């Protein structure tokens, strides 16, 4: 069954779409002739059309408003088969050249949304009197349904196609259907076909890219959520439409918007923050800056010669963990922050350095930068810091100018206990506290090699003893919500489905 | 390129008189960003330009409030309410929106810290080449567009051309495209101009102007007059 989604576009792709997945939008010759079944509304502007075989329209987008069958300014247009609209409004308006339409009925084709039917320019439906409305009412809708009223997988009408993970009482957890059929338009699938993805719903896509991301973990494509900001290739100064750029300015700023993995390599300088004439931009507002707070990788090397005074650290690149130097400044420097303001250093993310070497230059006000142990960062042997001229470090130790004492001596890229490479007692995801909340404390987290990890929520704490073993509802060892059988869970399954979608009790 | 026709030519006003000098363009001086660059350059009799109103409208930090001006679209002026000895020169209605920059005809009005140091002038034969230096210091030398501005005697302010001392990049104006040499010694901190096969109206100022913030030629060379003759 071909589906789909100027005229003559949409005339030589709904040649065949036997179901339309979008919308029937014949909109301004005879090209249309088995249309069963559109999963959506009919944006249909024409007068001998014959939209015959055009059987439900599911309304799952509308012009305006509960906008079914929208016409405008078509007397042989025998849409004899248009007799259940649903879940949508007939928006059956302006019709003058329509014949033979006016004698029959309008509302019979629309089911419980009389309401927002209006129309203006037994009984036979179309042109000809070969045709007839073929009344039904006064689980089929259009006239084991042909048509089903949500999904029909080969023959029978489901409400709900067979999920593709299934619960396991055998196992006493929420397992994966050896049944699972993705709910395909209308129709059940074992596998996903069409080359489309598995979208979270269950309903394939073929553009799963907003606010998710693609994802194989298995034969078929699946779109999983976007954690955080996902991956999404960007050029950067110097390659791309950025070649000759020399800055992140006003102009090419916004252009870094959700930008994550800098495929060249940033050009912040004081050019940019003064902004530059002859290339015609404006000077660039700090506020801008944190566009670039998206970034997670630059292929590059990130230069930073100027920074917003009123900012005392890098926190726009407080994401950026990988400054890759397949291009270097000066051939031999990927980080090149120099000249700055910054009291601490701020790449709290920073964690690989691969090529290139680091130069920490001019910082008057940064003392930090020497305190970390650069030769976990590099990710080869040639590599070699130049961090020289910041703030002096006696002048730094005297005034308290040293990070928390809960931190490894390894070093750290600022005050607060965020910005530590590693801390001496464990680490509560970016922060590291005292000590994981084993006993004492509301989060009641737990160690995993030498990191806080909160306790699945719906396990109660313990007073007595660790809150929990390990992540997860199962591994919690005290639970004051219910319990579905040795593991922890919200609420005993009841609405769940078994070998036939069979409510499973379970116990009380 | 846009021809900054300027309504006044050579135009002398008496001390204590509101002056206006009105340039037109060929072509609409708008850009995308929405900002129109027109500037009007002050160029005291044997000295470097400097800027006076650095937009349509705006003033240049240290130039007195009695400059002042005003234009839409094409048609722009300059209004000097109060004109005294220092506001004799000549004025240049500049624009930036267009790609290559073009100053006006050269309205001279009559009557009825970072310094960039230059060469030394130099007079050559036709078809030699001219090295033009201008040291710079003051300021951060790679941060700032090393503009190399020309005024050829008898004629208007001709652009020819940039260089970013940062990573040397260099845009010569298509006059220029295939003569001259834009390069640069940032270890010491100058910007060379190697201009090749020199010409008989080759014979200019080559002021190395350094571009600003939201203005052209923020600062300005002394001006290394070249004059080429057989
Ligand atoms: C501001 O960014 C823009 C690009 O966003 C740069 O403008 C480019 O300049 C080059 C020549 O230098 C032209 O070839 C491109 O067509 C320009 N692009 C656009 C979109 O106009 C500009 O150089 C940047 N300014 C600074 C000071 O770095
Ligand atoms: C650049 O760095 C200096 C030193 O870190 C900043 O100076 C501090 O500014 C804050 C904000 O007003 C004052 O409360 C401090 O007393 C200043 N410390 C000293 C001793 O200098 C300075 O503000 C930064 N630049 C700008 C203009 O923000
Ligand atoms: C990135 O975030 C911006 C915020 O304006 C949004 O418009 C854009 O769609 C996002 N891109 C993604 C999620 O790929
Ligand atoms: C964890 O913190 C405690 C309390 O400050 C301290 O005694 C202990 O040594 C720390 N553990 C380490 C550093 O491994």
């Amino acid at each position: 069954k071909k589906v789909c989604q100027h005229f003559l576009s949409l005339q030589r792709m709904f040649n065949n779409c036997e179901v339309v997945l979008g919308n029937l939008e014949i909109t301004y010759l005879s090209f249309l002739k088995t249309i069963q079944e559109v999963a959506g509304y009919v944006l249909i502007a024409l007068e001998r059309i014959p939209l015959e075989n055009l059987q439900i329209i599911r309304g799952n987008m509308y012009y305006e408003n509960s906008y079914a069958l929208a016409v405008l300014s078509l007397k042989e247009l025998p849409m004899r088969n248009l007799q259940e609209i649903l879940h949508g409004a007939v928006r059956f308006s302006n019709n003058p050249a329509l014949c033979n339409v006016e004698s029959i009925q309008w509302r019979d084709i629309v089911s419980s949304d009389f309401l927002s039917n209006m129309s203006m320019d037994g009984s036979c439906w179309g042109a000809g009197e070969e045709n007839c409305q073929k009344l039904t009412k006064i689980q089929c809708a259009a006239g084991d349904c042909l048509v089903c009223r949500k999904f029909r997988d080969e023959a029978t009408c489901k409400d709900t196609c067979p999920p593709l993970m299934l619960y396991n009482p055998t196992t006493y957890q929420m397992d994966v259907n050896p049944e699972g059929k993705y709910s395909f338009g209308a129709t059940c699938v074992k596998k996903c076909p069409r080359n489309y993805v598995v979208t979270d719903h269950g309903s394939c896509v073929r553009a799963c890219g907003a606010d998710s991301y693609e994802m194989e973990e298995d034969g078929v494509r699946k779109c999983k959520k976007c954690e955080g900001p996902c991956r999404k290739v960007c050029n950067g100064i110097g390659i791309g439409e950025f070649k000759d750029s020399l800055s992140i300015n006003a102009t090419n700023i916004k252009h870094f918007k959700n930008c994550t993995s800098i495929s060249g390599d940033l050009h912040i300088l004081p050019v940019a923050f003064r902004g530059d004439s002859f290339t015609h931009t404006p000077p660039l507002d700090p506020q801008e800056l944190d566009i670039l707070k998206t970034v997670k990788e630059i292929t590059g090397f990130l230069l930073i010669q100027a920074w917003p005074e009123n900012r005392t650290d890098l926190h726009a690149f407080e994401n950026l963990e990988i400054i890759r130097g397949r291009t270097k400044q000066h051939g031999q420097f990927s980080l090149a922050v120099v000249s700055l303001n910054i009291t601490s250093l701020g790449l709290r993310s920073l964690k690989e350095i691969s090529d290139g070497d680091v130069i920490i230059s001019g910082n008057k006000n940064l003392c930090y930068a020497n305190t970390i142990n650069w030769k976990k960062l590099f990710g080869t042997s040639g590599q070699k810091t130049k961090i020289i001229s910041n703030r002096g470090e006696n002048s730094c130790k005297a005034t308290g100018q040293v990070c928390h004492a809960l931190c490894s001596p390894e070093g750290c890229w600022g005050p607060e206990p965020r910005d530590c490479v590693s801390c001496r007692n464990v680490s509560r995801g970016r922060e590291c506290v005292d000590k994981c909340n084993l006993l004492e404390g509301e989060p009641r987290e737990f160690v995993e090699n030498s990191e806080c990890i909160q306790c699945h929520p719906e396990c109660l704490p313990q007073a007595m003893n660790i809150t929990c073993t390990g992540r997860g509802p199962d591994n919690c060892i005290q639970c004051a919500h219910y319990i579905d059988g040795p593991h922890c869970v919200k609420t005993c399954p009841a609405g769940v489905m078994g070998e036939n979608n069979t409510l499973v009790w379970k116990y009380a | 390129d846009i021809v900054m026709t300027q309504s006044p030519l050579s135009l002398p006003v008496t001390p204590g008189e509101p002056a206006s000098i009105s340039c037109r363009s060929s072509q609409n001086i708008v850009h995308n960003n929405g900002i129109t660059y027109l500037e009007w350059y002050l160029q005291k009799p044997g000295q470097s330009p400097q800027l006076l109103i650095y937009k349509v409208s705006d003033r240049f930090s240290g130039v007195p409030d009695r400059f002042s001006g005003s234009g839409s679209g094409t048609d722009f002026t300059l209004k000097i309410s109060r004109v005294e000895a220092e506001d004799v020169g000549v004025y240049y209605c500049f624009q930036g929106s267009h790609i290559p920059p073009t100053f006006g005809q050269g309205t001279k009005v009559e009557i009825k810290q970072v310094q960039l140091v230059q060469s030394g002038a130099e007079v050559k034969k036709p078809g030699a080449s001219v090295k033009v230096s201008c040291k710079a210091s003051g300021y951060t030398f790679t941060s700032y567009w090393m503009h190399w501005v020309r005024q050829a005697p008898g004629q208007g302010l001709e652009w020819m051309g940039n260089i970013w001392p940062g990573s040397g990049g260099t845009n010569y104006a298509e006059k220029f495209k295939n003569r001259v040499t834009m390069t640069r010694d940032t270890s010491i901190s100058t910007a060379y101009m190697e201009l090749s096969r020199l010409r008989s109206d080759d014979t200019a100022v080559y002021y190395c102007a350094r571009s600003g913030g939201p203005y052209f030629f923020d600062y300005w060379g002394q001006g290394t007059l070249v004059t080429v003759s057989s």
